[PDB]
């Protein structure tokens, strides 16, 4: 693929018609048409119109009568809608009927009429000399061989050249032309190389390496700039062309080399003659700013000179000096021997320099349209850093980037609405065990629950978290692009709650369009509001579990309680407007009508009752913990008596507090009740109140009573904390290689040269970090980038920085990002489930590996990407056995890693285990390594293989994580399922085959048997609270329900020797 | 007055920057000939499109010159003396000879129909009587004819005694290149390393 | 739960613009938009028109030329239908590329424009003596330390204060 | 230019390996032959072919009529999740509601949105989301994401598919579509072979559309694309990557590399969709993990195959269609 | 500045005030001549604040 | 007004210790004559860039 391949011909040629279609190259009769005779567009936020006219007519200089046309009066017409087509067809048409190209049709077939001249003629009504010969002798612009065509007109006129105006090729761009073209007499080789030896002496005067019709012609401009911007054009093309001729592909071009060759200018051209036959550009598919051009190409230019090894910066002014000669490849001078040896009389640019080696320079990214680059840093590289600068980085403007504190939820309209619920599991209550239950609340409860988790609870709001979406669901509302929906659903519910106004449905799916003239108010939800309305479907499934339409029985009713409820209740009316005899009550201390207003006790004369119930009414907030105890014990009991389907909040979620609630339950109905703990997404995330479900059943409970269940721990864990939480930095300098740097940001803009510098830094902390500049105008790259602990874990381990630096470099100055418009970042980003629990795992692990003493190095099997290596200590060294991961060994070298790409070997013999060691089997025994589930018998198989194992060695220790069997049941009960739902009975973690489960009562049975110590265990709150706060993560809000029975239904193994 | 509050808010003047793109004052200021030697453009002759001055833009386009710019040919194979490297003079009109219409009094009768649908449009504005509307009118058509007149004399005869004396020998500078729009002079100076040039 | 906790930011400096931005800060090329560049509502069973600006333009001080613009003569039109939104659209758009800052970008990275006293500068057609001074010293806007953004004024004007 | 129906480029075929073990005295043989082709490089008529017909400009009639029905608002009906679906994603730049499951939603007033800007890889990229789609299940009419899955399109600038992919599939609810590769602009990830040790991309899908590395060593090509191919395996269980130079050495040395690595036989197929330029002999493989052993896992003399090793750098300089007029 | 803000306020009022006796002049059908006068007389009074 | 700013923020005079060092007083004050025999220098005239 070697040789460049081409078939050259002259399009100004191809494009003149034969003299007999002149006549009728206005195309008389028919109608003209876009794509075809013309085209056209209005281009938008800018308020433009281009007409460009195709065919001969792209070429045509306008006579002043051809001016005063309507058709080029039209745009005026306008602002701002584009011009009707009908409009413009019809102008444009009588325009093109208007003009009338002198000429004689004849016979001969080898004739073709000089389009240009003779228009030219027409242009200036023919006063000009040439004008006055096509009078006379329009014989004259028919011609055979191309270049006489002119030479014709040379000798009948004595002149040395003719000087063409060139319009714009949008025809409605009515102001001074650029330039102009000027054809010289030549023919001769010899008179061409004289006339460009003149040129030198011209002022601001260029020219393509060959020319059409074979005519020598030159470019003639008014001012530099605009030489600059031809220039900037003409090197667009020419590398745009020599991309493809490279790669092999058959090129139609009217010339091998598009570049313009400087006989006379300024600087500035030169050094932009000079970076266009270097070629520096990648190829790129992307749309430019071609507006913009120049600018570009001269910082290119700047920037390539500024950052070259000394003899290709030697080559550049070379060329820069050298200018009127045209560089070229020795494929491209190639190209020209062929096509001079098919033509001999053929005319090329004669003062050219062959490269007998082309340059060997980085490519550069180049791209110019919007979008912030969104790099993801490697944590080493070619280049060696050595005591590099502190980088600062400068402040930005809310109008550039908008630090916002919380990313915004953006889940599907359904997904709000799903909760899960935990069962109880221990069949007695034993006082013994009541005494430190008890003991354990009253002190939780005295003490409060941690600062940083209250931090989190109130500044990760759910209100807030789901208000872009509500908000949108309302807007596509107002503007009526929403029309269909089932009544019932849970968009006709969201609806209800995005509007306050009656949503009436005309037939059972079409809703009914709005009066005209008439916009309903955003409905003004209070932060309970959705977890209300989460509740209420909560119940509707609780009832039947098989409903798609979450709607009222008819002569049915339910009563929210709590504080300002109302708009729960102006909600759940519109949305039950077409069920008849619902009665939706509200009660609640602070109540408005509808609702009734009363306090806790309710007075002792009241009698509410109702087919449904949800208290949401909170703790007092400075009381005795007896105190407490015995108002949401009358709360509880009041709902229960009230509704066989209560739902009531329990904001003190002991296991001695909601135990208690079933003992109060089993002697209020002697049976017990079928109560379950219910946690909906639309609860804010970090929120340990839960909700719990309670209803009588004819069958005799077994295990009625609480313990160690997840919605429990989940408060239980909260312990008010020893050190006051972090708040999340955003640090300015960059500092190189410095370990020192608290959870947070890099948020701020440098100057583009030293951006390969400031992202080379960056890397140290940050595992990607995105970036771009506002404008080509600026200079400033703008930088956004978190610092991830994880990546801390990895480049801190070794006193080596290395860096792809010159790889960065290769974006100066366009190929890191553009983007005008403002951008919002996060101080709390959002991130899966999942993600937040290996983080609370790999805390836990943390945590607990920094205690232990004498431990020479971490094992992690399967440890993808590297993904355990936060939780290893920088000193210890850190060995990975994953077949997966693919390492150069220079890098594990670098970072003192130990990658073994083999499949582990779960066989008890071969399976060497080091003394001193820390193994670590997070989240993969469930999984082949292939990816493929294993069947939970396998799985039992590996802890047994790797206990046995572990029974000769000393002080060694092992982290197995596994799920537990009893999370399936759970889940099967409940609606949520964003991310963590069963299959046919498997749990399915996004992005992974659903996998079987482990009995927790058999693996301790096994693990015992072994005789092996061993510890279960769990991330509990601290983690989650250290995870969010390290890695600037918020919760998810469909994570806030799931995770915490998905974090306690996935128990770490720790043994132990 | 609204128009010209958004032009003059526009700015009064304008350079040009490297990348060529005219770049306004931004600022009301009357202009002063000193600065016909510096970087800086009256606005109004910038030719760049404004909405909601478009009345004010068009009013300017009637200013743009009907002629063309010749190159200085037997003063330059005489070697007269020519400050430029390629010396030109803006010839005010071409001749026109064939047509049965001149192109130079064609223009002015649309500058004149411009206007005139200006003055009327004012004195609607104003109430003005019918009589001194028709009076007005009368005159501008009168303009017309007199400068249909004169045209042919203009473009066909005083155009050659310009053509002429461009090539004089001390006809020496470039004076205008025609766009009114970008044309700054040549400035050389007679620089001494010791004393001000 | 004790303790308070906060970030403690200054947004009418954080709303500050980097002096190259100020060029572009009109929006020249793109046209408003609701929630972004600008929010209105008609309050309805009292016949009312909001119009408030958003980003850097919701603290500016209009000069009477720009109160010449047919954007404020727009109400007027009605009442007492909304304002229609292409009107209301084209008629903001038009006044928000009529304002030019005065202004001298930089290369540093460090710098903001002090856009209260620049508008205001404008506001007032640069007749006051912070005017005149933001006419012959333009840079005098730009500012790292955000407190000198003033102080620099003040001695360079001699005043004890600007109202 | 192509002149096919709408649903035809959406089509691909699969070759299946054929050999039920792969002897190193094969492996010499087949290691040399790829090596001399990738030093000697393939035909110059053939990559003259390759680049002169683009599949972009191929299919470009076809999707701006598909463009320019839909701005005139002659276009209405249509299944979601349909190739005229996608299609129309693939044409228009805005997103394409429905109302109700078989109507679109007429354009408002006054707003004609842009062409979709495709780049010459889009179209392959969008066809091998349909070849993942129709792989899993083969009896599909609704070629659309399951809610809750996600897709990662790797490779240089391919942003326009990913926003392609996003728009079709604005109705199922929380559908990840990633993009990565170098010269990634946002919403892709830029990054650059091999990925960053600490980085841990996953997903249900994948589409690897990566390109060799220009001048490189073959060893080094050849420990680059086997990179390549291990963290697409290894990231999801139904990946496709583009093999640029797929020899019986390289592909069976592939195979060998997933079987070191899974233990069991992955079930590979060489897959070649009609949105590829014609004449290119890169080719995808998929790859997937089954319960039963492969049988056969290895190739030899197949078709896929046969279209690169057959491209020998050629004897004499490509001929160009002449126009004669005599 | 090129234009005296106190003399273009006084512009428009007269602006104002010429519309209103306009609005009046076309409500007592009165006679063109004397319009243009006092509208003249406004115009007058402008260049003479100016 | 920029560079007056600054030059003033140093001090608008100053005086000489005995290890030759200057010593801007950070303070605009204006002059008197009264000074010149005192220690201070008006700070125009230092010379320290």
């Amino acid at each position: 693929m070697w040789h460049y391949t081409s078939i050259n011909n002259d399009t100004r040629v191809a494009l003149d018609p034969k003299p007999n279609q002149i006549r009728t190259i206005t195309k008389p009769n028919t109608v003209p048409q876009l794509g075809t005779d013309y085209l056209y567009t209005f281009n938008s936020q800018r308020r433009s119109h281009t007409l460009r006219l195709l065919g001969p007519f792209q070429y045509f200089n306008f006579s002043e009568t051809d001016r005063g046309h309507p058709l080029f009066r039209l745009p005026l017409k306008y602002p701002s809608k584009a011009i009707p087509a009908d409009e413009l067809i019809d102008n444009l048409h009588s325009w093109m009927r208007s003009v009338h190209l002198l000429h004689v049709r004849s016979e001969d077939n080898t004739l073709r009429y000089n389009w240009m001249l003779g228009v030219y003629a027409r242009s200036t009504n023919y006063t000009t000399p040439v004008g006055q010969l096509v009078v006379n002798a329009p014989a004259i612009l028919n011609y055979s061989n191309p270049q006489d065509a002119f030479n014709s007109v040379f000798v009948a006129l004595g002149i040395d050249y003719i000087d063409i105006p060139i319009t714009n090729s949008n025809i409605f761009d009515d102001s001074s032309t650029p330039y102009n073209v000027r054809i010289w007499h030549a023919p001769t080789m010899t008179e061409v190389n004289h006339i460009l030896a003149l040129m030198r002496k011209s002022t601001l005067v260029s020219t393509h390496s060959s020319w059409h019709w074979n005519v020598l012609h030159t470019f003639h401009y008014r001012s530099e700039s605009d030489m600059i911007d031809h220039f900037a054009a003409k090197i667009l093309e020419d590398w745009r062309q020599k991309e493809k001729l490279d790669k092999g592909a058959l090129v139609e071009a009217d010339r091998v080399i598009q570049r313009l060759i400087p006989l006379s200018s300024s600087t500035y051209v030169q050094r932009l003659a000079a970076i266009g036959a270097l070629y520096p550009n990648e190829f790129t598919e992307n749309v430019l700013d071609l507006s913009r051009l120049s600018t570009a190409l001269l910082q290119l230019s700047d920037t390539y000179y500024q950052h070259a090894n000394d003899q290709l910066r030697r080559l550049y002014r070379r060329m820069y000096n050298d200018s009127r000669t045209l560089y070229m490849t020795q494929r491209h001078q190639e190209l020209l021997l062929a096509q001079i040896t098919a033509d001999p009389n053929i005319l090329l640019y004669p003062y050219t320099y062959i490269f007998t080696t082309i340059p060997t320079s980085m490519n550069y990214i180049s791209n110019t349209g919007q979008g912030r680059i969104k790099h993801s840093l490697t944590v080493t590289g070619a280049t060696e850093h050595d005591t590099v600068a502190d980088i600062v980085l400068g402040q930005t403007g809310e109008d550039v980037i908008t630090i916002s504190m919380v990313e915004p939820m953006s889940i599907a309209v359904e997904d709000m609405y799903g909760y899960v619920l935990d069962t109880p599991t221990r069949d007695i209550w034993p006082a013994d065990e009541q005494i430190e239950q008890k003991g354990d609340a009253v002190a939780l409860y005295d003490t409060k629950t941690s600062r940083a988790l209250g931090m989190f609870n109130n500044t990760v709001r759910i209100d807030d978290l789901l208000s872009p979406l509500l908000s949108l669901v309302y807007r596509t509302y107002i503007k009526g692009d929403t029309m269909t929906m089932t009544q019932g659903s849970l968009d006709h519910l969201t609806l209800c709650a995005a509007v306050d106004s009656d949503i009436t449905f005309v037939g059972n799916r079409m809703i009914a369009p709005l009066p005209e003239g008439y916009i309903p108010k955003p409905m003004h939800r209070n932060n309970s509001t959705m977890k209300m309305l989460s509740l209420y479907v909560a119940l509707k499934k609780l009832e039947n579990f098989a409903t798609n339409s979450y709607l009222m029985a008819p002569d049915t009713s339910i009563i929210l309680l709590g504080a300002e409820r109302e708009p729960a209740v102006n909600i759940l009316r519109r949305f039950n407007r077409n069920v008849s005899n619902v009665r939706i009550i509200g009660m609640g201390d602070r109540a408005v009508e509808p609702n009734i207003r009363v306090r806790v006790p309710f007075p002792i004369d009241k009698n509410i009752s109702a087919d449904f119930i949800i208290c949401d009414i909170n703790s007092y907030e400075d009381q005795s913990f007896e105190s407490m105890f015995s108002e949401t014990i009358s709360v509880v009991t009041t709902c229960a008596s009230a509704a066989t389907r209560a739902l009531v909040k329990i904001n003190h979620p002991s296991e001695y507090m909601i135990n208690s609630v079933i003992e109060r339950l089993s002697q209020l109905g002697g049976v017990f009740y079928h109560t379950a703990l219910l946690k909906t997404a639309s609860q804010n995330p970090y929120s340990y109140e839960t909700y719990i479900y309670i209803t009588p059943i004819a069958a005799a409970v077994r295990f009625p009573f609480y313990s160690n269940s997840a919605m429990i721990n989940r408060y239980m864990t909260a312990v008010a904390d020893d050190e006051m939480p972090i708040i999340p930095s955003i640090h300015t300098v960059i500092k190189g290689h410095s370990n020192t740097y608290s959870p947070g940001l890099f948020c701020g803009c440098v100057d583009v040269q030293s951006a390969p510098l400031a992202l080379s830094q960056l890397k140290s902390y940050c595992s990607e970090a995105t970036t771009w500049r506002v404008d080509s105008d600026d200079n400033l790259v703008n930088i956004i980038a978190r610092i991830d602990p994880a990546r801390i874990a990895l480049e801190f381990r070794t006193r080596s920085n290395t860096s792809a630096y010159h790889e960065y470099q290769r974006y100066v100055p366009n190929g890191l990002g553009f983007k005008v418009r403002k951008t919002r970042e996060f101080r709390y980003m959002h991130r899966e489930v999942t993600f937040i629990h290996k983080l609370m795992m790999y805390a836990l692990i943390r945590e607990q590996i920094s205690l232990t003493e004498n431990m020479t190095q971490v094992v992690s099997i399967g440890g993808r990407n590297l993904a355990d290596i936060s939780v290893v200590p920088l000193n210890m060294k850190y060995v990975v056995i994953d077949p997966a991961t693919r390492i150069e060994t220079l890098t594990q070298e670098k970072k003192n890693i130990e990658v073994q790409s083999r499949p582990f070997q779960f066989d008890a013999a071969n399976m060497d285990l080091e003394n001193n060691s820390i193994y670590l089997f997070i989240a993969v025994i469930m999984n082949e390594p292939n990816g493929a589930a294993t069947p939970a018998r396998m799985q039992m198989d590996k802890i047994r293989n790797v206990a046995t194992a572990m029974l000769t060695r000393t002080n060694c220790v092992a982290y197995i994580s596994f799920y537990e069997a009893g999370i399936i049941t759970r889940l099967d009960q409940s609606t949520a399922h964003k991310t963590i739902r069963v299959e046919e009975g498997r749990l399915k973690v996004a992005n992974y085959v659903p996998v079987d489960t482990l009995v927790e009562a058999d693996v301790t049975l096994m693990l015992r048997d072994i005789g092996i110590t061993h510890e279960i265990i769990r991330p509990s709150t601290p983690e989650l609270i250290d995870a969010c706060s390290n890695y600037g993560i918020r919760l998810g809000s469909t994570g806030g329900a799931v995770l915490d029975v998905f974090n306690h239904y996935s128990p770490v193994i720790k043994l132990v020797r | 007055p609204v128009e010209y509050g958004i032009f003059v808010q526009r700015g009064a003047t304008y350079t040009i920057n490297a990348a060529g793109e005219f770049e306004f004052s931004g600022r009301n200021e009357k202009w002063d000939q000193a600065l016909y030697l510096s970087e800086h453009f009256p606005a109004l002759f910038s030719d760049v499109p404004l909405a909601g001055a478009n009345t004010i833009i068009a009013i300017m386009r009637l200013f743009t010159p009907q002629g063309f710019l010749r190159t200085d040919d037997l003063a330059i194979a005489a070697n007269f003396p020519r400050a430029s490297r390629n010396p030109q003079t803006y010839i005010p009109y071409t001749n026109q000879r064939g047509t049965v219409t001149n192109e130079f009094a064609s223009r002015f009768r649309t500058i004149v129909a411009t206007l005139a649908n200006v003055v009327n449009e004012r004195a609607v504005q104003d109430d003005m009587q019918k009589a001194t509307r028709s009076c007005t009118k009368q005159w501008l058509r009168h303009l017309e004819t007199q400068f249909d007149n004169i045209a042919v004399a203009h473009t066909d005869h005083l155009s050659v005694v310009y053509a002429t004396m461009s090539n004089f020998m001390l006809n020496f500078t470039n004076n205008f290149s025609g766009n009114h729009a970008t044309f700054k002079p040549d400035q050389y100076v007679i620089t001494s390393p010791e004393g001000s040039y």
